[PDB]
């Protein structure tokens, strides 16, 4: 899961 | 569901300031919270995000250390570490949808709070009545002059008189102070018309009855 | 981000399309949101994910595009659409999220010549050593220019103008124009004149100090 990147 | 910003005020440059966004009607841990600002006469500017649904945080690439963002259970905060005049702006917080994939859909916003960065001191307004020098209706007003910081609020007859009221955008003097006027058109009576001025920053409340 | 330059003009009931261009591809090719922004009001989400309309947002608003090129289209334009419009680019990294420069939409409704009023400084204002004369141009369209005259002489300094946003019902503006003088200047002259020009039309309002 990348979230905020 | 509601967002309310608070904390805006007049600060000297370099003096740290923390803004607060208080949440109601939903849970922060199911969303993400975003800070945005707008300096007077300029565009919207993305500042940073803090997630609740996942545990993540990001500042705009240009932040470089100018801001701190943290959460409580019912608030998110924004600290301006060393404020400059460039940080004079209206600050908004917004709720976005969130997941592992990031955020989206900023469909809820607070009303904003005003940060004013200057070396000056808060100052109450002076209020002057506005009246013409043989008609069915008449326009009267109030000039609200020499105050700092923004805003002031103007009402007429304690909020009962609302039709025909025109309040103008404020103007920043070269002195750094602000001024505005508000006018109201009424069916010319023997009746007294009174404007009600409040300046929350100096706890100032002035009433002026205007003659025709 | 690059948006259609301000201002942009559209007639009531007409159709306007504004565009947004990003150097980088937005997240999943379509992370782009559209916001309405009016002074003293928070951003309002119109479109998210390039083409999806926010809850309770009029079907008159629609968006499209992919990658780096995007549009917002407003059809059946109303005076209530008079605002600045911002696009927001979302990217893989939140830190890259950025607003466009904003596109001001001016809505062209029925032309109205202004109602002009002039207010002499109140007595208590003269006592302070400084006076502010107020001229007001109410309920007009299109834009106007203001000229001040003191005993016939065009004034060159001491003038401040503040224009309200367009009225959400009839697209008209309100304007206040102030002339600031020292009490000595004010008492050394007789005729004070506010001249508001709209195209080839002028509306002039005056008073004579002494009749006050």
């Amino acid at each position: 899961g990348k979230g905020s990147g | 569901e509601q967002l309310k910003e608070s904390g805006g005020r007049l600060v000297a440059p370099g003096t740290p300031l923390t803004l607060t966004c208080t949440v109601s009607g939903f849970d922060i841990s199911d969303y993400a919270m975003i800070w945005v600002r707008q300096a007077p006469g300029k565009g919207l500017e993305w500042i940073g995000i803090i997630y609740g649904v996942i545990n993540d945080l990001a500042y705009a690439k240009w932040a470089k250390g100018r801001f701190t963002i943290s959460r409580t259970s019912t608030t998110v905060d924004l600290k301006i570490t060393s404020p400059t005049t460039e940080d004079t702006a209206t600050y908004f917080c917004a709720r976005g949808y969130g997941s592992m994939d990031g955020y989206d859909r900023l469909n809820l916003w607070g009303q904003g709070t005003l940060v004013t960065v200057s070396s000056g001191q808060p100052k109450g307004p002076s209020v002057f009545p506005l009246a013409p020098c043989p008609s069915s209706t008449v326009t009267l007003g109030c000039l609200v002059k020499g105050y700092l910081p923004e805003p002031v609020t103007v009402t007429w007859n304690s909020g009962t008189l609302t039709n025909g009221v025109r309040t103008f955008p404020s103007v920043r003097q070269s002195s750094g102070l602000y001024s505005l006027s508000s006018v109201v058109s009424v069916t010319s009576s023997s009746q007294p018309v009174t404007c009600n001025v409040a300046h929350p920053a100096t706890n100032t409340k002035v009433d002026k009855t205007v003659a025709p | 981000l690059t948006q259609t330059p301000s201002p942009v003009s559209a007639a009531v009931g007409g159709t306007v399309t504004i565009s947004c261009r990003s150097r980088q591809r937005v997240y999943l090719g379509d992370w782009l949101s559209w916001f309405q922004k009016k002074p003293g009001q928070p951003p309002k989400l119109l479109i998210y994910d390039a083409s999806f309309r926010g809850d309770g947002v009029s079907s008159r608003f629609s968006g499209s595009g992919s990658g780096t090129h995007f549009t917002l289209t407003i059809s059946g334009v109303q005076c209530d659409d008079a605002a600045t419009y911002y696009c927001l680019g979302g990217y893989y990294d939140d830190a890259d999220d950025t607003f466009g420069g904003g596109t001001e939409v001016v809505v062209k409704g029925d032309p109205v010549a202004p109602t002009v009023l002039i207010f002499p400084p109140a007595a208590d204002q003269v006592a302070t050593g400084t006076v502010t004369i107020v001229c007001v141009a109410n309920k007009y369209f299109p834009d106007v220019t203001v000229t001040w005259e003191v005993d016939g002489t065009t004034q060159t300094t001491g003038i401040e103008n503040s224009k309200t946003p367009q009225n959400s019902a009839d697209c008209t503006y309100n304007l206040s124009s102030t002339l600031t003088l020292t009490s000595t200047q004010y008492n050394s002259h007789k005729e004070y004149t506010c001249k508001v020009t709209q195209g080839t039309t002028s509306v002039v309002q005056s008073f004579n100090r002494g009749d006050c």
